[PDB]
């Protein structure tokens, strides 16, 4: 399950509870990114005056996204909304939702691997995350790629963080696909291989800090005036996005500094 | 440094010429196969060949000269004891299939350049 | 040991004897020119056959058996070290369709000649007496005829054999020229024949004073599929440097380099590149000069060498001055009867408006006649031709730079 640092949760937040019982007046639910904490669904949010049939709109442990909108710091007291939800945070929470079950997996792994817990890993890993750098689930993603200094900037109490980054890669190079497109460069230049190689640096500077999801780039040569450009991430979109900035911004720069380049038409 | 004279220089090749009389070819007696169709053919002399190139040479004497499936080496004499895919009384087939693949032959016979039209580290890695 | 230099003489091998001419190349050098690792070593540089070797002399030791190629004193038959002459360097000639087609390139790219004979035939044949005078047709007066494939004869086939040739030499130019039997395959007599290059065939002067001028007879990418962008090398231009000085990290331009279509003319541009590394058959060096075959290293974008495009036009510096000329006037020559596989008196004549090939170094130029003269006639090439200083000796013809269709020479009147 997912623990908390903050037991209570903040006004206007969009979180995921799964359905345990919709008895009387409106429906009981349970926060699982708490731990468990029960919240409440009042009946008046759900739908609307459309014939209204909580017996089957909220089915038993059926998983659902929320908002909170009701918290008293005495008891409980979590009233939550469902429709009234911003239904574009619909597709927001989901997507977050995935990454959040992705770190919980990865996470039971390297704790139940050695002598730790669900409860002390949170308590060591993604608590101190959280107080460095965001949601931990980013900038997991974030370490990987640039080292172990990452989670010792963080606090991350000394040499467990390799059992998280040895099971962290694991994962994502499962989740392994590749985009590549075709383009084609033919420069004369007193030093045009020198000009090529620039461009293409110009290029590719800054991309995979603007795109995050992308391990690794390589735009090697294929034939003799036409180059392979491969883009491998764990990201549909953020592959085939990059992908045409990278294109588009090869033709861009390629005039700019007399460079022909352009996309094969295959 | 001569015109006409060059004759001395001339005489220097077939005076050296007899550094190289008599090498490349064959020399006394070939073929040792002997007249043997019992089931198949086994020579009675082919364990003194053998060291009349160089070794055991299984990898080369049995190892080139078989057919299909042709079972049997040399621990006693000859080879090929059942079915060699070559039962005949061919005296000269001792002669072809080592006429490239020698041991040590190449092309000159005298002291040359020993294995150098069969080889195999000539493409894999470039030694020389 | 000896230095680790370039090769400072090219050597022609002109023969008519299948492998006769090319064997007798390993005899020296010992670098097979039929079956090579040169192709399974870098890339694809594979034209004509290209060997070097190193030449010392194994000095207080009689001969012919001093003269020694390798190091090792072990033809005087001795545990000494011999003095280091000269590195040189052999051309066989093999190519793709060429029996004669490769020389009129010009002179520095052959600055000797040594031609072997046939075996056992009379004197002459299909070849050798086709492209004898070819040799006092482009500039080589220092020749060696040399009486190979006597591995199996007699001493009467010498008598005559040797006496043959004496007469076929005079008649013409090359009159003392050397006649020295060595054997084919056997390395016998060799040294005989490497003293004769060393005595008949000396190291012309190289002026490295003018303006550096490489004749490129290849050029490719060198870079293998699947090369990241970071790790891409420059376009190679393997030539024969005929004069002046180059260096690594000069800045140089390809004449007379690419075609450019501006509002209703076109003409051609050159290519301004730097050199990026100079290698010498397999060494890295930091400067070339005339003779021996270069591989100069770029800054070129490959799609430019690849399929050896780069073929056929010179190299020479950025500066240069150099005149890259559409029409030419060539002073054309009265060659004999020309097709030795065919076989006639004279020749088809040189009309106007006709068109012909122009072997300028190693391009291939087709230019319709616009003037004629008795020695002298205007051409209307089709790719212009680069001149530096002097006039060049462009074998003209008809078709492609090959056997078939061959017809007169004559410089080119500047």
């Amino acid at each position: 399950m997912i623990y908390s640092r903050s037991k209570l949760p903040s006004e206007g937040e969009i979180l995921i509870a799964t359905v345990k019982q919709v008895f009387d007046y409106g429906s009981y639910v349970s926060l699982d990114e708490y731990g468990g904490l029960q919240a409440f669904l009042p009946w008046s949010e759900v739908s609307s005056k459309w014939v209204k049939n909580i017996r089957d709109v909220l089915k038993e442990n059926r998983k659902v996204i929320v908002k909170v909108i009701r918290v008293d710091r005495r008891k409980g007291t979590v009233d939550v909304s469902l429709k009234k939800v911003t239904d574009d945070e619909r597709r927001k929470k989901n997507l977050q939702w995935k990454k959040i079950q992705r770190l919980d997996k990865i996470l039971e792994l390297v704790s139940q691997k050695l002598k730790l817990s669900e409860k002390d890993a949170w308590e060591q890993v993604a608590w101190k995350l959280e107080a460095k750098y965001g949601d931990p689930i980013t900038a997991i993603e974030k370490a990987v790629k640039e080292g172990e200094k990452i989670l010792i900037d963080a606090g991350v109490p000394e040499i467990w963080v390799k059992p998280l980054l040895e099971e962290a890669s694991k994962h994502a190079e499962e989740r392994k696909v590749k985009m590549s497109g075709l383009i084609t460069v033919r420069t004369n230049e007193p030093l045009g291989v020198e000009k090529i190689k620039e461009v293409i640096s110009k290029a590719l500077e800054n991309i995979e800090q603007d795109y995050e999801s992308l391990l690794n780039i390589k735009i090697y040569t294929i034939g003799a005036p036409r180059y392979r450009v491969d883009v491998v991430g764990t990201n549909p979109k953020e592959a085939s996005e990059a992908l045409n900035q990278i294109i588009s911004n090869l033709i861009k720069i390629g005039k700019e500094e007399n460079v022909d380049i352009s996309v094969v038409k295959k | 440094s001569s015109e006409k004279e060059y004759v001395e220089m001339l005489d220097r090749l077939y005076s050296k010429l007899p550094e190289k009389g008599r090498k490349e070819g064959t020399q006394s007696l070939p073929n040792m196969i002997i007249l043997n169709i019992g089931n198949t053919t086994i020579i009675r002399n082919f364990a003194e060949y053998c060291d009349r190139i160089r070794r055991e040479d299984k990898i080369c004497m049995k190892y080139l000269l078989k057919e299909l499936a042709a079972p049997g080496n040399v621990d006693d004499k000859g080879e090929l004891v059942i079915q060699g895919k070559f039962s005949s009384q061919v005296i000269n087939t001792l002669m072809e299939r080592f006429l490239k693949a020698y041991v040590e032959c190449s092309t000159c016979k005298s002291l040359d350049t020993i294995l150098k039209k069969e080889k195999k580290s000539w493409y894999i890695v470039c030694l020389a | 040991a000896w230095p680790k230099v370039q090769p400072e003489v090219n050597i022609g091998v002109v023969g008519h004897v299948d492998h006769g001419k090319t064997t007798l190349v390993q005899a020296i050098t010992g670098i097979w020119t039929s079956k090579h690792s040169e192709e399974l070593k870098r890339g694809m540089t594979i034209k004509l056959g290209y060997a070097e070797t190193n030449i010392g002399v194994c000095e207080s030791c009689k001969k012919p058996e001093a003269y020694v190629t390798e190091p090792s004193c072990k033809s005087c038959g001795s545990d000494d070290e011999p003095k280091f002459l000269r590195r040189i360097s052999f051309i066989d000639a093999p190519g793709h369709e060429v029996l004669m087609a490769t020389m009129l390139s010009g002179a520095a790219l052959m600055d000797g000649a040594i031609l072997v004979v046939a075996a056992n035939e009379p004197f002459p044949q299909p070849q050798t007496r086709e492209h004898f005078v070819a040799l006092g047709i482009i500039g080589v007066k220092n020749l060696i005829i040399v009486q190979n494939k006597v591995d199996v004869v007699s001493k009467e086939e010498a008598l005559s054999q040797y006496r043959q040739i004496k007469q076929f030499t005079k008649g013409t130019w090359a009159e003392n020229v050397p006649i020295i039997p060595v054997s084919a395959l056997h390395k016998i007599n060799i040294d005989s024949l490497i003293e004769g290059i060393e005595e008949y065939i000396k190291t012309p002067y190289r002026d490295l004073s003018q303006k550096p001028v490489m004749l490129v007879i290849r050029s490719f990418d060198v870079n293998k599929p699947g090369t990241q962008f970071n790790e891409l090398k420059g376009g190679v231009i393997g030539g024969s440097i005929i004069q002046g000085l180059f260096k690594v990290d000069q800045e140089i331009k390809v004449l007379p380099g690419l075609r450019v279509e501006k509002q209703g003319k076109v003409s051609y541009e050159p290519i301004f590149t730097k050199i990026s590394s100079i290698r010498f058959g397999d060494e890295e060096f930091k400067e070339a000069k005339p003779g021996g075959l270069v591989a100069i290293g770029t800054y070129l974008d490959p799609s430019l060498t690849k399929a050896d495009n780069l073929l056929g036009s010179i190299i020479t510096l950025a500066d240069a001055e150099v005149p890259v000329l559409w029409n030419i006037r060539i002073k054309y020559n009265l060659l004999e009867r020309v097709v030795g596989a065919k076989e006639m008196l004279k020749v088809d004549p040189i009309r106007a408006k006709e068109t012909l090939m122009l072997s300028v170094g190693s391009s291939t130029t087709l230019g319709i006649v616009t003037s004629v003269k008795k020695d002298e006639i205007e051409v209307e090439l089709r790719r212009p031709v680069a001149v530096w200083s002097n006039n060049i000796r462009t074998v003209i013809s008809r078709q492609i730079a090959g056997r078939w269709r061959m017809i007169g020479w004559g410089l080119v009147e500047i």
